[PDB]
């Protein structure tokens, strides 16, 4: 088989979207509150997540059909999926040699111990690192990495979503281009689609654990005051 | 509600 | 005349309170989002104001009788007076030679042009610098500088204040210790009390202009997102 | 309301 012109255009739009929103130089990281190694890493990691939310929003706006959804559906999709998209895009800086997210220099190299200094426990950090290792070992083509982030974002099974039918038709079409892409373009990829779909289920589990950890810090005003207004909006519980 | 989110989602 | 033991104890408590909350080394400034010289200075100056609000709160908690007020009256007093106390305590870093706030190194030296890079116009910055120059020329003893900040904070004529009678009795007693202090301890200070009281009226005018400027940036979500949660609470319009 | 302010004003 061969993939069509429509499926090819979807791929081009999604990889362009990612290149426009993921900065491989990590040059804006110098603008965050500096890393410090009680909760010494929270200011820096809150600025990092806030910055990453902005990029996820930018990325989502460029996904074919996302802008056509109501502002309420776009908001419901981003509030539920943002942390899962952050965990996926972070895989690009994750290093198997160091078991850490390496964003250029040693100042922006984050290990398990650095993340516990932002208030997280091993209940989240152990499955998070296991997920990063597992994802990295899949050796995803950039086309597959960007489709997985778009599939994750366009999931209709999220709280507060109204146009379920439309969102499912968008996700289904993306899943079709991914399966076709793996089959035609990825040599030895016969079990890959099933593996990527399983990573989406691992992400639901990570999102749950993350929501518990976020509730723990957001309920302590001395810690929630270190977050940014965008993190408070997106990880918050308000309903539109 | 979602003041920042609405603005970042514009155009 | 001579000042009493009660008035002496008030003075000691207020100067101790200031030394505990004003860091002459400016060593925490390295932890803010770095200064950058559209609205390039906003991240740094929002972190500076957020930090300064925390210090004003700490200072207020140590003013004799402030802790005895209801949480609602403490909140009403801080929301109205915070920016005026920030403008007063900032006088300690203000330099007449540079017409700028000098907080150690050139990175933490703020001139009129740096502040316009946080979204402020000359409508506020011209009277603000004129006030800083005027205050600095008064050559206030540290005892007088700390009494003026406490008098400013304990002003009963603020919106949302309930126990007006109690707050006025606290401010009156502070005004009495200031007049007595100037008369007995400040040589050639016969016109000083009247000058310091006028600075309080200049501060009401600056607070007005500042509220307009803050409304202008807080109404633009791309700019309000650069503020911290504590700045949004304290400069916000919510009523308790 | 004033979640951070209440906490910073405690004790
Ligand atoms: C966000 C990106 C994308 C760009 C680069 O690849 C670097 C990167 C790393 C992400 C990491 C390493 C640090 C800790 C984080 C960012 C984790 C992903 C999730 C985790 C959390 C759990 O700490 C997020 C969080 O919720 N933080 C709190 C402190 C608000
Ligand atoms: C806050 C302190 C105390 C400790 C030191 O002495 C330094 C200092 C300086 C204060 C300044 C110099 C920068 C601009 C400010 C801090 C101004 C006081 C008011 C002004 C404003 C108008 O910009 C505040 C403001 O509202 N900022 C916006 C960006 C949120």
């Amino acid at each position: 088989h061969m993939l069509s012109d429509e499926q090819m255009q979807i791929i081009n739009s999604l990889v362009e979207a990612h290149h426009k929103t993921y900065d491989d130089s990590y040059s804006d990281f110098v603008r965050f509150r500096p890393p410090v190694r009680r909760l010494s890493m929270l200011p820096h990691l809150a600025d990092l997540v806030s910055y990453s939310i902005q990029k996820v929003i930018g990325f989502a706006k460029m996904i074919p059909g996302f802008r056509d959804l109501t502002a309420e559906d776009q908001i419901a999709l981003l509030k539920s999926s943002a942390i899962e998209i952050i965990m996926l895009r972070s895989n690009q800086s994750f290093s198997l040699e160091d078991m850490s997210w390496s964003c250029g220099g040693p100042d922006f190299k984050y290990c398990i111990n650095d993340v516990t200094k932002a208030g997280h426990t091993l209940e989240l950090l152990e499955p998070l690192v296991k997920f990063q290792v597992g994802l990295k070992k899949l050796k995803l083509h950039e086309e597959e990495h960007v489709l997985l982030m778009a599939i994750c974002l366009l999931s209709p099974d999220r709280p507060g979503v109204q146009d379920h039918v439309r969102i499912e038709a968008l996700q289904d079409r993306l899943c079709d281009v991914l399966q076709a892409y793996i089959r035609i373009q990825h040599p030895g990829g016969r079990l890959l689609y099933a593996k990527m779909i399983q990573k989406l289920a691992d992400l639901r589990s990570l999102n749950e654990e993350h929501s518990k950890q976020y509730r723990s810090l957001s309920f302590q005003p001395e810690h929630s005051m270190q977050l940014t207004p965008l993190v408070l909006e997106v990880f918050g519980s308000e309903v539109s | 509600r979602h003041k920042i989110l609405h603005r970042l989602l514009q155009e």
